């Protein structure tokens, strides 16, 4: 689903401005919350999500469990403020080889074991907002070989403020892009 | 009749209704019209490259009529014939294939047989065992299955084949007719063909009696000449030269 | 063996070029988005070489002519990706309809033609290949002196079979006449 | 021992030559199917010439169906006789012409020669004896002017003895049905002129005149024109296959009628024709058929010859009947109109006769006949194509397929040598 | 076999589309579902089993149009990916919808129609929908025609659209969106037909016996044309018509390229009880200044060029009488160049009937399409109201600051100037 709609420039999978910013997302909360609210750094809207256990408190795209996503465009781009605490979040792609591959990155890692099923990848970032960009075809032809296949599935847990999720044909630099599709 | 008019009597008034012309217009001329087996007021009419469907209502004493769909199978229609229901109608062309048509969706369906007699179909007639039986000029008289129009059967006789009859409620004979004035019978089990009475095909202008004896007299005629038995009214020989 | 699923119509439906059927051009049957030149040749051609198994517009008429116009325009790349295209294509000759064949033929001939050096390399692969032109050698019938029609089809099978084996022949070299022997028993040589 | 292939382009051309088949399969007692149920032993001397047989009794016939889009094929597969024609003779284009000539003939026409020239090729080498194809196509559209002219010049490459007979129908004067029409036939005629040795004219509003004329057919149908042109094919290859007591070929014909190699435009038309009621009144003889055949109601030709003067006629006929007869008619009416028949060339009229009648029509006469009145036709295409030339709008659709401006000319300046060779020849 | 791809373009188009594929599916015998209870391959695609889905694209910039035929009783027959609605509309600026709001959406349009030609192999053509004082109508519509151009190249794109009626408005704003999609559509149009509501509601109201018309009666007579005008190309004819045929005939001229349309007989269903409706009368009641739907008498002008269709039990006789009775008109004046200016095509299948119709049971009809120099009445008319405008500046401000420069108002005026110019000495003899 969304595999024949045209995707070509820039596709949105979240944004926190909205009538309902969680209609194609899914929500499993424990020992935390999932909250919405205007952030003074940004004087705007952005999701909070916040729970003392990061692995039981995620949002994950799409609803559907059985359903996947069909997004054409190979680059991520990740729009989010930094709480100082315990952060991951994960993505599920495929290979020319048919098998389905899951990425799971983590500020609390330590090393960066590529076994089979599922990369697990220790970052590192600055205490405030940050724009972590990801290049699936890169990254999957650097770590397993294979060429890049659409992507099936996103998660994001607990311990951050999100505020845009969305996907690029390319690697845009800043201001080859609308105005609201960046950082105030 | 042949200035395409068709015109519709009473039978038990002996008078009859208003005329109307058969055709409508980019069709052609008229050649055959036929009533539904379970219907007074359903007839159907047929032309070349033209089948019209007529209902009849009785209070303006007048009736009208239906045209069938735009097919493009363009043929000459001889004659037709319903099923035993209302359902279908078959039509027979000038150049070999029957013509099956829905009578309630006004569209032509199949066609058949897929491979078809010689000089058209001449004579149709719905068997009363719910089969058609065909009838050809090359002199054949042929049996094609009601539901595909594929053939099962068919023996061959002399001349133009010109009518084909069933005895209703029927299934043991079979009466067929030539234009060469041949009146035969065809047996539906075995499939063999019985001729009762011959004829001459046009006008006779000459007779003779041998003198030796009185039980043969001879005949000439156009087209040719014929030996026949008096005692019993039987030919034995015919010799043509066209 | 039911229809294998083509790659082709997947890479079809999002990204691949030879939509373009517009002309205001003194221009072919089809065309190309981009100039052929700059494309790789890795990814694209052995994606077509897998659409000729497609069976219904708009998937087979595309892959069929963008394989020709393909190997006529970049002669000189295609012997890289020579390995690649064994599997696609014997994917296309399994399927034994008279219709494939006859495409995948014209693309062989087409290919042979390009370099003898790529003849030379599709000696190790005629075992993989010549197992279906063995079957279908002596499909012709017999008519005695009257006419033939089929060829404006071009799908007289067994007629494009004799002319692709002798342009393998001319140009496979020393041992592609062992080797035919070793599939094709009633093979006879027409190297002179 | 005269073999003939039939080679059918355009959407009108298709349906002719079909109906074609279907006169000719009930002429022979040929079953739809092919197989053999006739009653005449004479069906059977020389029917060789138009159809082939299959190991099993069948007989398949010479019929090439040429067209670029598959509705006209898929037509002919729901005609009667589809199962006749063996299933590869039909070809069919991937990408349709919209009667665009230029579109058909380069863009096209390059794509399908490759194709279609091939059974050109195997049965000239296989039809039994090859002395002509023959060829049926439309003027005014795209698919079958572009594409008949192209394949005439290939045709005449590969085979340059056998005798290229084509007949066309002319763009209708008054009106016509297509509109792109003038161009069409501007750049088919230059084609047409060189390489074909026998073109014949038709024109829709001259078969329309004639029924209602004759006929008196209130509303006929393209079945019936179609009918009449099959007519006039069969009486012209009648000759080769059935007997008779004088009879002349498609060589003969082209001998005795053509004087000089580009007048070779032959009008064409068929005797007797009555209507389907007030034929019992009419006392059917030959002299009722030489009335019949030079009465200018009768002529399938959009061109008075009265305008004009006769160069050469040629009439045949079928059935048996008198040869003193004919001959008393040829000179009689050859007399009769002076004014009508050039004084340098005489022996204008030429005679043949066939034994077979076609079924029911126990007299039959078929007449081709040369008369200057074609410059009138060249001259109604040029006035049209003028000003629509004069501003070359329509050409840009043209000349984006890759035709040249410069093309349009040399076809007028060819079509202007033709109607001026025409004007000399007449004095 | 072959196809012909429609687009329909603003508020007006839509529902010009609607009224359509209703017409059609009922002549074709197409349930709404897309099942049935031939030539539909035409403008029908076939997705196995018994479902056909139209080769057709809806275009406009506000979503309450298309979310009407999202829940209506045609819903389930057209794919939603067919269906394209905007997200903020034109506001009757064609600024706003061809510079700032069209190319938002011009590119998402480009790639759904374009996969849908690659469906249609034996596609001879595009038809095209626009109302010329819409902003959407316009400012998109100009964008779209621009990237068809060199998109496709040599082939037919036909338009059919809406010109302003000489008196009766809706938008003040009218002849500046009017003049500039003119000047676009000049261009790249292969050939575009003209009508006016004005001359809609006088015909609808003096030949059908209807009190007060709405749209829905005015998109039933246009339906009825461009089904008649398709029919060629569809069913069984004694004179088939296709579109380059339809094209040439009428436009001898590149510039020129502008025809007129009127049908006849359009009787109720209670009038054409008393007459015979034969094709003499049908023919004369066309060339009536009063059936033909643009506002502007031939009589003032002369004909160019004439095309007509015919639909029932109509015959090659009085066809050809009819004609040569028309060419007797001494009220109806032809050019010397122009000695022919004739074309019929026949067509065996009559018209189709619309259940709650405002039609009669007619077993013959005839379509006309001729060029005329008339064109050039309306055309002077909308000249001098854009000069009211545009002498005092009137409504710049709004167009200026959603995105052309300026100097593009007198570049269209010129080019009106032109184009009036040229049909001027179109219309003189030599
Ligand atoms: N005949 C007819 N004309 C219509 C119909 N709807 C609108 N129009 C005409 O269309 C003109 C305006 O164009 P519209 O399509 O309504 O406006 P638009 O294109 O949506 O422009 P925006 O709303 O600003 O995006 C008006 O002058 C009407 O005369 C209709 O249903 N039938
Ligand atoms: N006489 C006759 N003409 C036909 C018939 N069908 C089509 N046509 C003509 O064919 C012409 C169009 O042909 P076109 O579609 O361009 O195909 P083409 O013949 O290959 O060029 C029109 O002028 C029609 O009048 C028919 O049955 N009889
Ligand atoms: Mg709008």
């Amino acid at each position: 689903m969304f595999r024949d709609k045209y995707q070509a420039g820039f596709l949105n999978l979240f944004y926190s401005v909205g009538s309902k910013p969680l209609s194609i997302w899914e929500q499993h909360v424990e020992n935390g919350y999932i909250k919405r609210l205007t952030d003074p750094d940004i004087r705007s809207c952005v999701l909070e999500i916040v729970s003392t256990t990061v692995n039981n408190t995620y949002i994950t795209c799409p609803i559907d469990p059985k359903e996947e996503l069909a997004i054409k465009l190979p680059f991520l781009v990740l729009v989010l403020k930094y709480l100082k605490k315990y952060f991951t979040f994960e993505i599920q792609v495929l290979d020319d080889m048919n098998m389905r591959r899951r990425f799971r990155a983590s500020n609390f890692q330590s090393k960066t074991r590529v076994k089979p099923f599922v990369c697990t990848l220790p970052m590192r970032l600055d205490p405030g907002w940050n724009q972590i960009q990801f290049n699936l075809s890169d990254f999957t032809r650097r770590a397993y070989g294979t060429n890049y296949i659409e992507t099936l599935r996103v998660s994001v847990f607990a311990n951050c403020r999100v505020r845009r999720i969305y996907f690029s044909d390319r690697l845009y630099t800043e201001d080859e892009v609308p105005p609201e599709y960046r950082l105030i | 009749g042949g200035d395409d008019r068709i015109v519709i009597w009473d039978v038990a008034r002996r008078a009859g209704l208003n005329g109307s012309t058969a055709t409508i217009g980019s069709t052609g001329g008229c050649n055959c019209v036929g009533f539904s087996n379970n219907d007074d007021q359903f007839f159907v009419s047929a032309g070349d490259t033209n089948v019209r469907f007529w209902r009849i209502d009785e209070e303006r004493r007048n009736f009208t009529a239906d045209n069938m769909k735009l097919d493009i199978t363009k043929r000459n229609v001889t004659a037709l014939s319903l099923d035993a229901n209302d359902t279908y109608v078959y039509c027979g062309t000038t150049t070999g294939d029957v013509l099956k048509v829905h009578c309630e969706q006004k569209k032509l369906i199949t066609v058949g047989p897929r491979k078809p007699i010689g000089e058209g179909i001449t004579a149709l007639q719905v068997t009363p065992w719910g089969d058609i039986a065909v009838g050809s000029g090359c002199g054949r008289v042929a049996i094609l299955d009601a539901g595909d129009l594929h053939a099962i059967t068919g023996t061959d006789l002399q001349g133009r084949v010109t009518s084909v009859s069933v005895v209703p409620r029927t299934n043991s004979e079979i009466l067929c007719g030539t234009s060469e004035s041949d009146i035969c019978s065809i047996n539906t089990d075995t499939f063999k063909a019985s001729i009762l009475s011959k004829g001459h095909s046009s006008a006779i202008s000459d007779v003779f009696f041998p003198e030796r004896s009185s039980d043969m007299f001879l005949t000439c005629s156009s087209g040719g000449f014929h030996v026949w038995n008096s005692r019993t009214y039987q030919e034995l020989l015919r010799v043509s030269l066209a | 063996p039911p229809r294998e699923f083509t790659q082709f119509r997947r890479f079809y439906d999002r990204g691949d070029l030879p939509i373009s059927r517009n002309y205001g051009d003194e221009q072919g049957p089809i065309h190309w988005k981009v100039s052929p030149d700059l494309l790789d040749y890795h990814h694209y051609l052995p994606v077509f070489f897998d659409g000729l198994r497609e069976t219904e517009e708009p998937y087979w008429y595309f892959a069929y002519y963008g394989t020709l116009d393909l190997i006529a325009q970049g002669p000189t790349k295609i012997l890289a990706v020579v390995p690649q295209l064994i599997i696609p294509l014997k994917k296309d000759l399994n399927t034994r309809e008279p219709e494939i064949l006859c495409r995948c033929m014209a693309v062989i001939q087409a290919l042979v033609k390009a370099d003898p050096l790529i003849s030379e390399a599709l000696v190790p692969y005629y075992r993989q290949i010549l197992p279906v032109f063995n079957e279908f050698f002596l499909d012709n019938k017999n008519i005695g002196d009257r006419i033939e029609y089929s060829q404006r089809k071009h799908n007289n099978l067994s007629d494009l079979i004799h002319e692709t084996l002798e342009e393998m022949e001319k140009s496979g070299g020393p041992e592609a006449y062992i080797n035919i022997k070793y599939m094709i028993p009633s093979y006879q040589s027409a190297v002179a | 021992v005269r073999e003939i292939v039939h080679i059918q382009a355009g959407q009108c051309g298709n349906q002719i030559g079909a109906k074609f088949w279907e006169v000719i399969s009930d002429e022979h007692g040929i079953d739809p199917t092919g197989s053999y149920h006739g009653d005449s032993d004479l069906q059977l001397e020389r029917i060789n010439v138009y159809y082939n047989e299959a190991t099993g009794g069948k007989y398949v016939p010479r019929a090439i169906l040429v067209d670029l889009e598959p509705g006209t094929m898929d037509s002919v597969r729901a005609g009667q006789f589809g199962q006749l024609f063996r299933p590869d003779n039909f070809v069919f284009g991937q990408s349709g012409a919209g009667n665009n000539w230029a579109k058909g003939y380069y863009t096209e026409g390059q794509e399908l020669c490759e194709s279609i020239l091939d059974v050109i090729r195997k049965e000239a080498e296989s039809c039994d004896c090859l002395q002509g194809f023959q060829l049926v196509h439309s003027l005014g559209g795209g698919t079958g002017a572009g594409l008949g002219t192209l394949l005439l010049n290939k045709l005449r490459e590969e085979y340059p003895d056998r005798i290229l007979s084509t007949y066309s129908i002319v763009p209708s004067p008054k009106v016509s049905d297509t509109v792109v029409e003038p161009y069409n036939c501007t750049l088919s005629v230059h084609q047409l002129v060189e390489s074909a040795d026998e073109v014949f004219c038709i024109d829709n509003e001259a078969l329309y005149d004639i029924c209602f004329r004759t006929l008196k057919l209130t509303t006929p149908t393209y079945g019936d024109l179609n009918h009449l042109v099959s007519m006039v094919m069969s009486g012209t290859t009648c000759a080769l296959r059935f007997p008779g007591q004088l009879n002349s070929d498609l060589r003969k014909l082209a001998v005795n009628l053509v004087p000089f190699p580009r007048l070779h435009f032959f009008i064409v038309g068929f005797a007797p024709l009555t209507s389907r009621g007030s034929q019992q009144y009419r006392a059917l003889t030959v002299p009722e058929l030489t009335s019949q055949l030079f009465d200018n109601k009768n002529m399938m030709a959009a061109c008075d010859p009265r305008r004009g003067v006769y160069l050469t006629a040629s009439a045949h006929f079928r059935g048996r009947m008198s040869s003193k007869e004919v001959d008393e008619q040829m000179l009689n009416i050859q007399a009769r109109n002076t004014s009508y028949f050039v004084e340098w060339i005489p022996s204008n009229v030429k005679s043949a006769i066939c034994d077979i009648p076609p079924r029911g029509l126990k007299m039959a006469a078929t007449f081709i006949g040369n008369t200057t009145a074609f410059r009138e036709l060249f001259t109604r295409v040029d006035s049209q194509f003028q000003k629509m030339y004069a501003r070359r709008a329509f050409i840009h659709w043209y000349v984006n397929e890759g035709l040249e401006t410069v093309e349009f000319d040399e076809a007028r300046s060819n079509m202007t040598d033709l109607i001026q060779e025409y004007e000399m020849y007449e004095t | 076999m072959r196809e012909v791809i429609s687009i329909h373009v603003g508020q007006a188009g839509v529902q010009i589309g609607n009224g359509c594929w209703e017409l059609y599916c009922l002549e074709h015998g197409i349930q709404p579902d897309g099942q049935l209870p031939d030539a539909f391959n035409t403008f029908f695609s076939e997705t196995g089993a018994g479902k056909h889905v139209p080769r057709a694209v809806f275009v406009d910039l506000e979503p309450t149009v298309v979310d009407e035929v999202r829940t209506g009783t045609y819903r389930q027959l057209f794919h939603p990916e067919q269906l394209i609605s905007g997200k903020e509309d034109a506001a009757n600026n064609y600024a706003r919808g061809h510079y700032t709001v069209g190319k938002e959406i011009i590119d998402l349009t480009l790639d759904r129609i374009r996969k849908l030609a690659d469906q249609c192999t034996g596609l001879q053509g595009f038809l095209i929908f626009h109302s010329f004082g819409g902003g959407t109508g316009a400012g998109f519509g100009s964008l779209l025609l621009e990237r068809l151009s060199v998109d496709y190249g040599k082939k037919s794109k036909l338009e059919f659209t809406v010109y302003p009626s000489p008196q009766v408005s809706t938008a003040i704003v009218e002849p500046y969106n009017s003049i500039l999609a003119t000047h676009s559509m000049i261009d790249h149009s292969d050939c575009a037909f003209m009508v006016d509501n004005e001359a809609l509601y006088d015909l609808c109201r003096r030949a059908l016996d209807i009190e007060r018309p709405t749209y829905t009666n005015l998109n039933r007579l246009i339906g009825q044309v461009v089904s008649s005008l398709t029919a060629s190309l569809r069913f069984d004819g004694a004179l088939n018509v296709d579109f380059t045929e339809f094209q040439t005939n009428l436009v001898p001229y590149a510039r020129i390229h502008f025809p007129i349309c009127s049908y006849a007989p359009v009787i109720s269903a209670e009038k054409a009880y008393h007459e015979q409706l034969s094709v003499a009368e049908i023919t004369n009641s066309l060339f009536e200044p009063a059936n033909m739907m643009v506002k502007c008498d031939p009589r003032h002008g002369k004909y160019m060029a004439c095309t007509l269709l015919y639909r029932g039990d109509v015959v090659p006789k009085d066809v050809s009488a009819a004609v040569a009775t028309i060419k007797t008109k001494r009220t109806i004046q032809f050019v010397d160049w122009c000695p022919t200016g004739f074309k019929m095509g026949i067509n065996y299948q009559p018209p189709t009937v619309v259940p709650g119709g405002d039609l009669a049971k007619v077993q013959r009809a005839v379509c006309m399409l001729a060029n005329t120099t008339a064109i050039a009445e309306a055309w002077s008319r909308l000249d001098h109201k854009f000069d009211l405008m545009y002498a005092k500046r009137a409504f710049v401000h709004w167009y200026v600051g959603e995105g052309m420069e300026e100097a593009e108002f007198p570049e269209a005026r010129e080019d009106l100037a032109l184009l009036e110019k040229d049909y001027d000495e179109v219309a003189a003899e030599s």
